[PDB]
């Protein structure tokens, strides 16, 4: 509420800059892959895929 | 005073100097300024006791 | 030519202690400025040459 | 009505803006220009607080709040019962205080006195500025300063104390705290010193300033004197009011995270063998 | 401009003031030795007086040296003895109080055991140097008002210390010797306890202790005002008032309607000091063992203010918003 | 302790109450001891006044003044009072300031006004006038500052009366209280005192702002040149505070 | 070539302290900031060199 | 030019002299350093660009 | 070696007889509690240790 | 040699003193430097002796 | 050749006291910063060496 110091200071240059680790993350990531019918498991492709 | 004045004036402008001296090889403006601070109390003292 | 006309209106001691304090302020100053520089820093620039 | 001694010391004259015009005493009161101008502002001010009291819907002098605008409404001004009649009192209060003050001025030039009392007040004017008109334009919000609530203001100063992680640790409130109780212990200890001197046991002579000036030169080991006191006293007090305004106008515009991490400077220095 | 009476513009000085002595006879217990401080001239009288070595003197402070050497030793003995860790960490180090579960009951040495020892040696000292108040004052034949005003500081002292540990049911209400950690403790006891801000006695105990910094603002600059008057000599002012006296009252009867004395204003000065203490040791001491919470005592005496706004910063604004993106 | 009584009257509310009754009775003591100077009330015309305030005067206390100066009672007949002041109402009613109407630093009525204290020196606890001049002084020098003897003065306007030839010491707390003005033949006769409070002192010459240069010849002397009474104390350090006021028109006129 | 006369002005006492506090503070903040780098810190130069 | 002497009878020749000479240092000072503060008139910078 | 009895003609006995017995007592007090502080030379606990 | 001159300077009553506070804090600090280092605590060696 | 007349403008007994306090507070300084490096820190090299 108004009045009462409810409030959170932040300097404008820090709010400015954003996580440094979010571009980070947005090179890693990727869109999924839909499978289809009948598509192959990562069972079938490669051996000793924990289930 | 004015010898005792200017003693400590000498001390603040070492202070300073030190402030900034320390920055310059790392450390931080509030750490700089601690020894800045220190300084400005040793040295000004010092020289406000040995000079005048 | 009549320069040495400051001396009648400056005492000596007095100017020449602010003087002596102002050089050395200025040099230290330089000096200090010059080291913040990462091309003019002597120091740095002896263990980038080494190696 | 007027001292056995008033009489002499009521002459016209000394008065800054203000002429013969508002140069007149309303009972013990001096009323000058500024003293006019004060009746205006504390009054206006006084008034429109009962005014949003009323509108708040209590009357009750613990549970009066009125209270700055919102953070979203910037330095602009706001609806007065959205906080905009918070910062018309502001308005008020703040001509009250510096009329109050300029009356002072007005007051002492009559009486020959110093203006030690007006630069005095000024200070606390000062903690009471940087309070409500100074951090909140460094913020850029008017709703940073505190609510004109006896117990709400309360609830400013709590709310604003945990808004940086235990305020305890702020240097500039350790630094004027400790004037605080200071001035408390030299107020105590002066005003017991004069009363000691001046009051005896029953039977004996009162004590003139030698016998209280060696009195803490056998108590502590040295007497700051008759004149010394009343310096140093102000002083005490004047930091205490002017490091209060530093450990506010610092908290928001300089420091925005906790305090105990303001101290890792002290812990983590290269001298310390980590 | 006209010379501030803030710092002396030239200072004499001559044979060093010993003392008046009287057939109380305070010569022999009073030191021989005398220094003289110009840098403290500025401001005050610049003669260091000698001490006066009295029995109880002596024993405040071979007893509060022991105190404060046992938590001093407790505190090098945190870190192992090691003297650049307990520098760095000389703020944050403490002789913290027993455990809460052990009562009135003596702790063991490690947990709280040296805590007992020291706070007894500190109370000697501490009550130790208040007789020496009380005689100093009765030796030199003035009032007992320094002597009653230290005991209102006696009574806060005790409270937090020695009086609420005792009737609150364990020694662990005391407070911790620590620099940080006192404030930790003062921050704790208050949220403990709900808010002492709601707390009548410290809210009382806050009204004396503004007023004690604001009277003695308007006191020291007051006598300051006057100086010009011989002002600063308050004593000869009360037996025989001059026009300082005057000008001092008409300053203040002018301003706010009613004045003091000059001896009135110590009066004054006096008490809203001494009342300082004494409203926040019956807090502190009603604290807990009375009254649990003190914003409910407040919600239940209607002196709790109410907010009808949202408590969401989601009300006001939204993250995005808030970092601009 | 943890219970309540009649309500929500706990023990905090009892010792709340308790407090409050101290209080009233408190800031009566407290105020009525600052009625013992003053009272009872006047009105401008001298009478006294019909309203005396809430506050009822205070039981007669008694001071036993030291070095045998008698006892001494607060509340009643105030010894300080000057009886032939030069002032004459402005208005016929009340609240309006005096003007007065003769020459307001020569008869001392506005900022000049002294009080009529004892006319003997303060003394010490040695019973030794309490200031003396620094000649007098038995082993007392400077130790700290610019020292002003020897100096010129010079007054609010810039005029340089005289030079300073000796400084009034306080031995007993070990502080400057006066300088001893010679001044020159010009300016007046004999020496002045002017209070160190009143006083700026430069490196080269020691100034006075609030008294002109023509105003030192009327300053109020001492009867003997090695002590100072309260009287003479008085006067001398309320002329030159009345001349912040009197020394020209443009200080008495509004500055804006 | 007439440098002698400058004791004429500067007290001797006075300035020999002044410079003689003015060299050894001099001095200790050059080493100190030789400690600062790294390749004109004689003691992990020691270490480094000691393998 | 040279008949602008009559000024001079109103300053004091040392309040002058050391407000005008602490007045030149500070601008030259200040104008130095906002040449610092820019990109393209910063020479510290541009040697290190031209050095590479 | 043997003229050590002339510290009295430099030192009051009074001063520094008060000055020995708090210092003793101290040093004494100093030590006894580091002991108590070690768990080894604790002799209270290790009384409770047997048995 | 002739050190014995030092005494025509130092007041021996002043010095005494000043290097007995300065010879126990030497020892005490020293002492205390080495109940820091775990290798020449001899109260916690005494305790790792016993085992 | 001719530095015996430094003492004409140094009072010994002023110089002394603070020639002590310099070459002590030095020396300690010195050691200090010696042992804040893990190379010259005797007390660590003497743990180590008997491991
Ligand atoms: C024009 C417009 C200008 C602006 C106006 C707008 C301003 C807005 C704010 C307004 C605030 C109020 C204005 C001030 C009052 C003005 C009155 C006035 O001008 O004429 C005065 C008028 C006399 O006419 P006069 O013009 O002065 O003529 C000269 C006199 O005849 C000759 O008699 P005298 O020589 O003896 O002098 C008279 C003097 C005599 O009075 C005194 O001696 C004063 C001494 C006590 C004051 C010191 C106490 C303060 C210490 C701390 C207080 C805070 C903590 C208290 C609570 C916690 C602890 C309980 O009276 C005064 O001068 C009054 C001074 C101000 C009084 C204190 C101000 C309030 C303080 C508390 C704050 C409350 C919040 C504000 C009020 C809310 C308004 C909405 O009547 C009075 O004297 C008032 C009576 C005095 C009050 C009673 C105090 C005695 C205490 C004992 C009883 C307490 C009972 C409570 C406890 C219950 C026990 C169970
Ligand atoms: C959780 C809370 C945090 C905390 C958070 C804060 C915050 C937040 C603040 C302080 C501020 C202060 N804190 Mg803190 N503080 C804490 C704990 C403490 C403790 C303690 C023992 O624990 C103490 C002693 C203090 C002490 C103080 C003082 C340094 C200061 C109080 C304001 C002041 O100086 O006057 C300053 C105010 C003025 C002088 C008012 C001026 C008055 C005007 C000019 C006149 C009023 C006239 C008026 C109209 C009345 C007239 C009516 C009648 C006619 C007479 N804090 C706790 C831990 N502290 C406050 C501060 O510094 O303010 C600057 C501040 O904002
Ligand atoms: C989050 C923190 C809590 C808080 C918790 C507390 C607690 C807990 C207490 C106070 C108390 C006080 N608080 Mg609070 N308080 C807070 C917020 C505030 C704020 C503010 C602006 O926010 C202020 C101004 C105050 C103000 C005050 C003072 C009114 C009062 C203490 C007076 C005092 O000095 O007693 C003077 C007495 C002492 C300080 C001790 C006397 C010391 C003895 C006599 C001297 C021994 C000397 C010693 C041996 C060392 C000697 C060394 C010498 C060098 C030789 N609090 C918030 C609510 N407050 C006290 C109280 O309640 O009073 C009723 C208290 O106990
Ligand atoms: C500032 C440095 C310290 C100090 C000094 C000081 N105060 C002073 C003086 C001095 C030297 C005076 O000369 C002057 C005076 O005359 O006092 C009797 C004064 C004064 N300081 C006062 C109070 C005061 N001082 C405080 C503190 C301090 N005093 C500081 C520690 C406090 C605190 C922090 O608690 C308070 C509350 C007054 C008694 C007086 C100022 C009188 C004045 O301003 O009168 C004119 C105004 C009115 C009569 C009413 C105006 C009303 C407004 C228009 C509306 C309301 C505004 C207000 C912000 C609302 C508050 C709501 C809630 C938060 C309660
Ligand atoms: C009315 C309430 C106010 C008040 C008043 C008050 N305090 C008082 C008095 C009064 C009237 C005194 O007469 C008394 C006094 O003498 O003051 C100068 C005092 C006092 N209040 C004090 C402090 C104090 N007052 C405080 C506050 C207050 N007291 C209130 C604001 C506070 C707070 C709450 O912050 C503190 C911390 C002291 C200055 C003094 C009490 C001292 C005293 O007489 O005994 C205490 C103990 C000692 C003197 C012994 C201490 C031990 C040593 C001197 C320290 C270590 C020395 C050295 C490091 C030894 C090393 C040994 C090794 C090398 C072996
Ligand atoms: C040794 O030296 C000294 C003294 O002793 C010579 C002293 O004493 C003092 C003073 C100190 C004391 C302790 C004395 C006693 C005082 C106190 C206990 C109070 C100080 C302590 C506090 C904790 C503060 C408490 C605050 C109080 C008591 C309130 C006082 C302050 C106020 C702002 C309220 C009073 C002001 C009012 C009512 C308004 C002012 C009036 C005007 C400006 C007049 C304007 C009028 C007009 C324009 C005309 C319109 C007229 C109208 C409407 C008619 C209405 C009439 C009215 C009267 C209102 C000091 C410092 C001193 O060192
Ligand atoms: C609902 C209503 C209910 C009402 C209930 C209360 C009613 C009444 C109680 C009486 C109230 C009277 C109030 C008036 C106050 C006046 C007191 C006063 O000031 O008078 C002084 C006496 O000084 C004192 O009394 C000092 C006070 C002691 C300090 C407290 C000690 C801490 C102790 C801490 C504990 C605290 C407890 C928690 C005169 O002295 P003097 O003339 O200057 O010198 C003479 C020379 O001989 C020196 O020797
Ligand atoms: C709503 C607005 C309210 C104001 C409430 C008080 C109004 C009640 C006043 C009725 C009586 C008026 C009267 O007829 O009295 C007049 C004025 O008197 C006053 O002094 C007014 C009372 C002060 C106000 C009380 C304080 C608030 C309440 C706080 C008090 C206690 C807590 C004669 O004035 P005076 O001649 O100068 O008196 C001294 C001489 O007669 C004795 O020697
Ligand atoms: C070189 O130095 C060496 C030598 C190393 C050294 O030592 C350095 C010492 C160093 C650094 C210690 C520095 C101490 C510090 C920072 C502590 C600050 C202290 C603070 C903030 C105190 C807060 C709390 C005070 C209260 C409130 C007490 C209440 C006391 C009560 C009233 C006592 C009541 C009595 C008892 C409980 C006993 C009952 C038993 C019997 C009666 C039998
Ligand atoms: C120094 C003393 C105080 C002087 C104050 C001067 C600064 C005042 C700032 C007023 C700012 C008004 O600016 C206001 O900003 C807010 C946010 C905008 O609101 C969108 C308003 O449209 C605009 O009116
Ligand atoms: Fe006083």
């Amino acid at each position: 509420p108004r009045g009462t110091g409810m409030s959170v200071p932040e300097f404008v240059s820090d709010l400015d800059t954003p996580d440094p680790t979010i571009e980070v993350f947005l090179a890693s990531t990727s869109d999924p892959v839909i499978p289809e019918e009948g598509a192959q498991t990562a069972g079938e492709a490669y051996e000793n895929v924990d289930p | 005073m004015t010898c005792t004045i200017t003693c400590w004036g000498i001390g603040v402008l070492l202070g300073i100097m030190t402030t900034v001296g320390l920055m310059v090889v790392g450390w931080s403006f509030l750490q700089g300024a601690f020894m800045g601070v220190l300084a400005w109390l040793i040295v000004g003292g010092v020289l406000a006791v040995a000079v005048c | 030519s009549k320069f040495y006309k400051i001396w009648l209106i400056f005492d000596p001691r007095r100017v020449f202690v602010a003087q002596g304090v102002f050089l050395f302020l200025l040099a230290a100053m330089i000096h200090l400025v010059l080291l913040s520089t990462e091309h003019f820093n002597w120091f740095e620039l002896a263990a980038a040459n080494a190696a | 009505a007027l001292l056995s001694f008033e009489r002499k010391y009521r002459v016209r004259g000394g008065t800054l803006i203000g002429g013969d015009l508002f140069d007149f005493w309303v009972g013990p009161f001096y009323v000058g220009f500024f003293g006019v101008t004060t009746a205006f502002f504390a009054l206006l001010g006084t008034i429109l607080i009962f005014w949003g009291a009323s509108q708040q819907g209590t009357f009750n002098p613990w549970l009066i709040n009125i209270a700055p605008p919102d953070l979203s409404y910037g330095l602009g001004m706001a609806p007065l019962m959205e906080g905009g009649l918070w910062q018309i009192i502001t308005i008020c209060a703040i001509g009250a205080f510096v009329s109050w003050a300029l009356r002072e001025v007005e007051i002492c030039r009559k009486l020959g006195m110093g203006y030690h009392v007006p630069f005095a007040f000024s200070v606390a004017i000062f903690a009471y500025v940087t309070l409500v008109v100074f951090r909140p334009l460094l913020m850029g919000a008017w709703g940073h300063g505190f609510p004109y609530g006896i117990w709400s203001h309360l609830d400013w100063v709590s709310n604003t104390g945990y808004a940086y992680l235990h305020f305890h640790y702020n240097p500039a409130h350790m630094i004027a705290v400790t004037f605080f109780f200071t001035t408390t212990l030299a107020l105590a200890l002066h005003g017991a010193l004069v009363l000691s001197a001046a009051n005896p046991p029953k039977g004996e002579e009162v004590k003139g300033p030698d016998n209280e000036d060696t009195f803490f030169r056998d108590f502590i080991g040295y007497s700051i004197g008759t004149l010394g006191i009343h310096r140093v006293g102000l002083l005490l007090a004047l930091n205490a009011g002017f490091w209060s305004a530093v450990c506010i106008i610092i908290s928001g515009p300089v420091w925005t995270k906790g305090w105990p991490e303001w101290w890792n400077w002290w812990l983590e220095m290269p001298i310390w063998p980590s | 401009p006209e010379y501030q009476n803030i710092f002396t513009q030239v200072q004499v000085q001559g044979p060093a003031e010993l003392g008046v002595d009287n057939e109380n006879n305070l010569t022999e217990e009073r030191t021989t030795g005398t220094g003289f401080s110009q840098l403290i001239g500025w401001i005050g009288n610049a003669q260091l007086g000698p001490i006066y070595l009295g029995w109880f003197g002596i024993i405040s402070l071979v007893t509060g040296t022991l105190w404060f050497n046992i938590v001093g030793f407790n505190m090098l003995s945190q870190v192992g003895y090691s003297i650049p860790e307990f520098i760095r960490q000389l703020f944050w180090l403490a002789l913290e109080p027993p455990s809460p579960e052990y009562g009135l009951r003596m702790p063991p040495l490690d947990d709280g055991g040296w805590f007992i020892i020291a706070s007894f040696f500190l109370l000697v000292s501490v009550i130790s140097w208040w007789l020496r108040s009380y005689q100093l004052a009765e030796m030199h034949k003035m009032g007992k008002h320094v002597a009653w005003a230290f005991a209102a500081a006696i009574w806060l002292f005790l409270v937090l210390g020695l009086f609420r540990p005792i009737l609150m049911g364990s020694w662990s209400e005391a407070v911790p010797y620590g620099i940080f950690p006192h404030l930790d403790w003062t921050t704790a006891f208050s949220i403990r306890y709900g808010n002492l801000y709601y707390n009548p006695f410290h809210a009382l105990s806050i009204v004396f202790l503004y007023g004690s910094v604001l009277l003695f603002a308007m006191h020291g600059a007051t006598i300051l005002a006057v100086t010009r008057f011989g002002g600063d000599r308050e004593l000869e002012q009360i037996y025989d008032r001059g026009t300082a006296s005057e000008r001092a009252g008409l300053f203040w009867r002018w301003t706010m309607g009613f004045n003091a004395t000059m001896e009135g204003i110590h009066r004054w000065a006096w008490w809203f000091a001494v009342l300082t203490p004494i409203t926040g040791g019956i807090g502190i001491l009603l604290t807990g063992t009375v009254v649990d919470n003190w914003f409910l005592w407040a919600v239940e005496h209607n002196f709790a203010p109410d907010y009808t706004q949202d408590y969401g910063y989601e009300a006001y604004t939204t993250y995005d918003g808030f970092l601009g993106r | 302790m943890e219970e309540t009584f009649f309500g929500n009257f706990d023990l905090a509310s009892l010792s709340l109450w308790l407090f409050y009754g101290f209080f009233a009775l408190l800031i009566y003591y407290l105020q009525t001891e600052n009625m013992r100077e003053g009272y009872p009330l006047e009105d401008d015309d001298g009478n006294t006044a019909a309203n005396q305030g809430p506050f009822p005067l205070p039981k007669e206390k008694t001071f036993k003044l030291q070095h045998g100066r008698g006892e001494l009672t607060l509340p009643g007949e105030d010894v300080q009072r000057r009886d032939n002041l030069a002032l004459r109402k402005t208005a016929h009613g009340n609240g309006f300031p005096m003007e007065p109407t003769g020459d307001p630093m020569l008869d001392g009525v506005g900022p000049a006004s002294w009080s009529k204290r004892r006319d003997v020196p303060e003394l010490d606890a040695h019973g030794h006038p309490k200031i003396v001049p620094m000649s007098a002084a038995e082993g007392f020098g400077v130790s700290a500052g610019t020292d002003p003897r020897g100096l010129p003065v010079m007054a609010g306007d810039g005029e340089i009366v005289g030079l300073v030839s000796d400084m009034w010491i306080d031995e007993a707390e070990q502080l400057v209280r006066y300088l001893e003005i010679e001044l020159d033949p010009e300016w007046g006769d004999g020496k002045r005192l002017v209070q160190r409070e009143m006083v700026r002192i430069k490196s080269d010459r020691v100034k006075v702002r609030s008294i002109y240069g023509k105003h030192f010849k009327n300053v109020p002397k001492t009867k003997s040149p090695n002590q100072v009474t309260l009287l003479e104390e008085d006067k001398i350090m309320a002329y030159y505070a009345g001349g912040t006021l009197y020394a020209d028109e443009s200080r008495l006129e509004p500055q804006l």
